[PDB]
RNA sequence: CUUACCUGGCCUUGACAUACUAGAAACUUUUCAGAGAUGGAUUGGUGCCUUCGGGAACCUAGAUACAGGUGCUGCAUGGCUGUCGUCAGCUCGUGUCGUGAGAUGUUGGGUUAAGUCCCGCAACGAGCGCAACCCUUUUCCUUACUUGCCAGCAUUUCGGAUGGGAACUUUAAGGAUACUGCCAGUGACAAACUGGAGGAAGGCGGGGACGACGUCAAGUCAUCAUGGCCCUUACGGCCAGGGCUACACACGUGCUACAAUGGUCGGUACAAAGGGUUGCUACACAGCGAUGUGAUGCUAAUCUCAAAAAGCCGAUCGUAGUCCGGAUUGGAGUCUGCAACUCGACUCCAUGAAGUCGGAAUCGCUAGUAAUCGCGGAUCAGAAUGCCGCGGUGAAUACGUUCCCG
């Protein structure tokens, strides 16, 4: 009863789905059943920044940043699956957490 | 800001870091129920006898580039002017103009 | 506006009597979005008039409305039909507000019955409009 | 009135960010401050090497700095000593091992930063500003851009009253979000003060959106 | 048997329609227990009273989100969609009554420099 | 007010001075800048020169003053009318 | 503290840089005087490379080029911003007319949110502006099935709680759809305009971002950078206390009320978005309460802040300065913090001010808007009636351009 949990975090959804698709494709090639990827709710943070150097309270820029999360489950893992997962490259801008 | 103010901030940070451990020890001893009332009382006296700059409440957040004491935005560590300039140049990963 | 003609906003019929007149009266009574309180006030008065004379609530209300309806404003000119009803409801709520009784519903029913015999501040204001129209 | 930053307004539309890494909220500030220090240090050191773009990445507990330059030989060094020294200083500043990579620009006249740097150098060498502007605009248009606008502001020629002069050939559709517009700003420090230089270059409209751009 | 989904002001209602005596439960509650004000009860019942079919169907309803008015509107929309799915010939009558339209009105966001969506702070020439 | 579980607050340098005077019997006013110190029962009968931002004003401690801060008897702002 | 101001106490190549000369690991313990800055004694350690004759940081001593300045000039400047104003205009090349500066095109007739589009016309052609490309919301499809969901089956302590299911809601990536597409009438017969069907949506469906050529010697030398002028035992640097919180007055922007469409008490329903490891805390005990103690889960679609409030049902108050209002003051406390006197927030008991809907005048708003009700965040040890967001309930009126403003 060994299950592998993969969590992906990023600031760029196109990157995060590219990485998730690559991981899923590799796992399917190795010969293990996978579940996902499952999109978790996105986090959004906003800021209001005054633009003028001295006094204009109504002159502000509104910025935002988003955090995207993906969840992937691997069930019935073959022996080659794990070593393939550490052989898999790490792309900048996407953070990966693996739990056994 | 001025070099004197920046150096003052640096000195206060150094003092807080130096005295961090003993302050926590004395506070835990004061909170200790099993310890005697006398133990707690001399612990409180020693805490009051510690130097003033050892207290974290005297630290003020300043911009990491200019030293400005207003508009700090803990998440980036920069004041509003530098945050605007750098975000609009594109050196902050993930931050974009917000509309909804 | 200046260039366009804006259509009037159609209001839904009252879900209990299917009466746009009753719905408009409820909207005139309602304050700051409290529709439930206005519904209670209007329905209580409609039931009270039904008990104190066994008449249909809708018909009795239309007849009283036509009695308290003006015919002219003020320069004399003929008031369009919608403004007639809008002005009659305002008079009927304003004058009903000033009576002394336990609840707004009872005051509304009481002055509806009073106006059905032509006795009320709303009808007096109507006669005032008649006089000042004779003035012009 | 005032105009929005051409790169900032397109940072998520047709443009890529200059920093590509992820960090938790605790480490975000430290990472950003070290990145800014790295950028300032590199800008100071490579002043005469024709460097326009610096891209910083943090793939896995390490750093990768890509420098876009028109003087790859000068940047690299005689035998590669300069790149290894640069790696040492960058690792020292950043606290993690760092890899420097070089991307060579083959069309320098289509880079907004290099044109502004050249114009500012000429202004500091006190050539007449209208000649400098016309020469730069003609050179870029011959190079093959579809439009370029150049603006200079300040005490032009040493006059006691500052003013602003601009010059444009071609097409510059600033309100089109899908247009590819490079923008640059620079300072010329003359005996009579600061002169500001701004350059816009238009290189055609990008089609397919950010899906095509492959963020 | 038949299924419908209704939406109104961030409220979503799932409606399951069958043939039966006329039982109606909302979130394992009766209509009078769930809705306190009479108009909310009338809005829910409007489609069946219009069709004169108050007695031939059984309803199983769940609903989440929004307030009482939004939930009543969502339930009405879901019942209408369930009836349409059960019989396509009923669509003209319900469309004429106006029940098939999804009301897309929604709360407008607050805007920078304003107290509300449109309300502006008080201003003075003097 | 300060929480009762912590007790009253007195500056150590002022406490040492008053304790030394009471162990002795010196009537010399105690010069201090500690406007924040609490007046204790040992203070009664003593003269304390409290700083008020510009000067040192003398205060003679009586029984009724116990439980107050030293600064309440040294006003810091000057006002006589408009 | 911030702090740039005042009183008093101190330092002088300086709190910080480079360049030169010598000596030391750096660091570390314990005290004494002092309001502190500081000054004096007092311990341990004395380290890392080495072609090892010295070097790497780091500290101390001397010397002078210098540092330092939130000092002045926004009327010397860069950069950044407001405003007219989301106003609809601003230009260029060939050809014609004029001695010429110039004109024409860009005018004239309809129309539009728009120099938006169509006609005529010594004109024929182009760029920046408008519109579209970007984000969000409304209908449907595909992929994805956990921490989220529960239609059918089974077990249930009746709690999706448990097997289980991939239907539905939702979550979030990619797509489809709306284009005067169809019909009728009009306008010129064009641009268009009006009415009808279907459709979730019909003529720009709703909202956001995006602000042309230019004006105001508009604002900022106190974010920053920078020409010039000024100080150098002080206009620089360190410290304790005070002030920025004053108070016969005037003005601007707000909050709470003057009550019955209400106040109080008991019972009982329905959200969205956002935050949480120096943090948020289930539950139990103690307290009238703010809170305290023990303890549990959570690095979070998993645990938590968290009680939504207005709403509905029942009782009572009966028009009174009141069972309205909640200022002010007296007395007890809690928490953060080295420290709540000047000068914090909150809790309990007592007190119970003006206020009876407010002159001349003046402001905002055309639909999920106004009005009203609650909830969250940035800043932040603590300290919002401000600011930036989120949802609940949910109106009235537009005949028209005669006058007011632009």
């Amino acid at each position: 009863n060994q299950r592998i949990r993969i969590r992906l975090k990023s600031f760029d959804h196109r990157l995060i789905d590219q990485s998730a698709q690559e991981i899923v494709e590799t796992a399917k090639r190795t010969g293990a059943q996978v579940c996902g990827p499952i999109p978790m709710p996105t986090r959004i943070e906003r800021f209001n920044v005054l633009t003028s150097p001295h006094v204009n309270k109504d002159a502000r820029d509104q910025y935002e940043i988003r955090t995207y999360k993906r969840l992937i489950d691997i069930v019935q893992p073959t022996d080659k699956t794990v070593d393939a997962l550490m052989k898999l490259d790490l792309a900048a801008g996407v953070d990966v957490q693996i739990a056994l | 800001a001025k070099k004197g103010m920046i150096n003052r901030e640096l000195k206060r940070e150094k003092t807080v870091a130096k005295y961090a451990a003993k302050r926590a020890e004395l506070k835990a001893t004061i909170a200790n129920v099993n310890a005697s009332d006398e133990e707690r009382f001399e612990a409180m006296l020693k805490l009051q006898a510690l130097p003033r700059n050892a207290s974290p409440v005297r630290l003020r957040n300043r911009c990491g580039l200019t030293g400005r004491p207003h508009g700090y935005f803990r998440k980036f560590g920069l004041s509003r002017n530098k945050l605007r300039d750098t975000v609009m140049q594109g050196d902050v990963p993930g931050v974009v103009k917000a509309s909804w | 506006p200046r260039r366009r003609v804006v259509a009037a906003r159609e209001i839904l019929p009252d879900p209990k009597f299917s009466s746009q007149t009753i719905a408009k009266f409820m909207n005139h009574v309602m304050q700051d979005g409290k529709k439930s309180i206005a519904e209670s006030i209007v329905y209580g008065a409609l039931e009270r008039v039904q008990e104190k004379n066994k008449v249909d609530p809708v018909e009795f209300f239309e007849t009283t409305l036509e009695k308290v309806r003006p015919m002219v404003e003020v320069v004399p000119m003929e008031v369009r039909p919608s403004r007639r009803t809008a002005l009659a409801m305002r008079w009927l709520v304003d004058a009903a507000a000033k009576r002394s009784e336990k609840t707004m519903a009872l005051r509304l029913a009481g002055e509806l019955l009073d106006a059905a015999e032509g006795k009320g501040a709303a009808i007096k204001k109507r006669e005032d409009v008649h006089r000042m129209a004779e003035a012009n | 009135g005032q105009k929005v930053h051409p790169i900032g307004i397109r940072l998520g539309v047709v443009k890529r960010h200059n920093a590509n890494w992820y960090a938790n909220p605790k480490q975000y500030a430290e990472y950003l401050l070290k990145d800014l220090q790295v950028r300032e240090f590199l800008t100071k050191k490579l002043k005469n090497a024709m460097v326009s773009n610096i891209l910083i990445e943090r793939p896995s507990g390490a750093a990768k700095v890509t420098i876009s330059t028109a003087r790859p030989g000068i940047v690299i060094g005689k035998k590669g000593e300069d790149i290894e020294k640069l790696q040492r200083e960058l690792t020292n500043i950043m606290g993690v091992p760092a890899q420097v990579s070089i991307n060579e620009i083959d069309r320098p006249d289509l880079d907004a930063r290099l044109v502004a740097e050249a114009i500012a150098s000429q202004l500091e060498k006190r050539v007449m500003f209208r000649r400098a502007m016309k020469r730069a605009v003609q050179n870029t248009m011959r190079a093959g851009a579809k439009g370029i606008k150049v603006e200079v502001s300040g005490r032009l020629g040493g006059a006691e009253i500052a003013r602003t002069e601009w010059y444009r050939e071609g097409r510059v559709p600033l309100h089109t979000l899908r247009a590819d517009i490079d923008y640059a700003t620079m300072r010329a420090e003359t005996t009579y003060g600061t002169i500001g230089v701004k350059v816009w270059i238009f290189r055609g409209e990008i089609l397919g959106g950010m899906k095509q751009v492959m963020n | 048997t038949n299924y419908g989904t209704g939406r109104r002001k961030t409220a979503t209602a799932r409606v399951f329609l069958s043939a039966g005596t006329g039982k109606l439960v909302i979130n394992n509650r009766t209509l009078e227990q769930y809705f306190g004000r009479e108009t909310a009860r009338m809005v829910v019942r409007q489609p069946l009273e219009l069709l004169e079919a108050t007695e031939k169907y059984d309803l199983y309803i769940t609903v989440k989100g929004g307030g009482i008015g939004g939930q009543a509107g969502a339930i009405r929309h879901g019942i209408t969609r369930a009836l349409i799915a059960a019989d396509e010939t009923l669509k003209p009558v319900l469309r004429q009554a106006g029940f098939v339209t999804r009301d897309a009105r929604e709360v407008e966001r607050k805007k920078l420099g304003l107290r509300k969506a449109r309300k502006r702070p008080q201003f003075s020439k003097r | 007010p300060r929480s009762l579980k912590k007790g009253p607050f007195v500056d150590a340098h002022l406490f040492a001075k008053v304790e030394a005077a009471v162990a002795s019997n010196s009537r010399k006013p105690i010069k201090t800048w500690s406007r924040r110190s609490m007046i204790l029962p040992d203070f009664v009968g003593l003269t304390i020169s409290v700083h008020n931002g510009r000067n040192h004003v003398p205060v003679i401690v009586t029984e009724h003053m116990v439980g107050h801060k030293l600064g309440e008897f040294a006003p810091t702002r000057t006002y006589r009318g408009h």
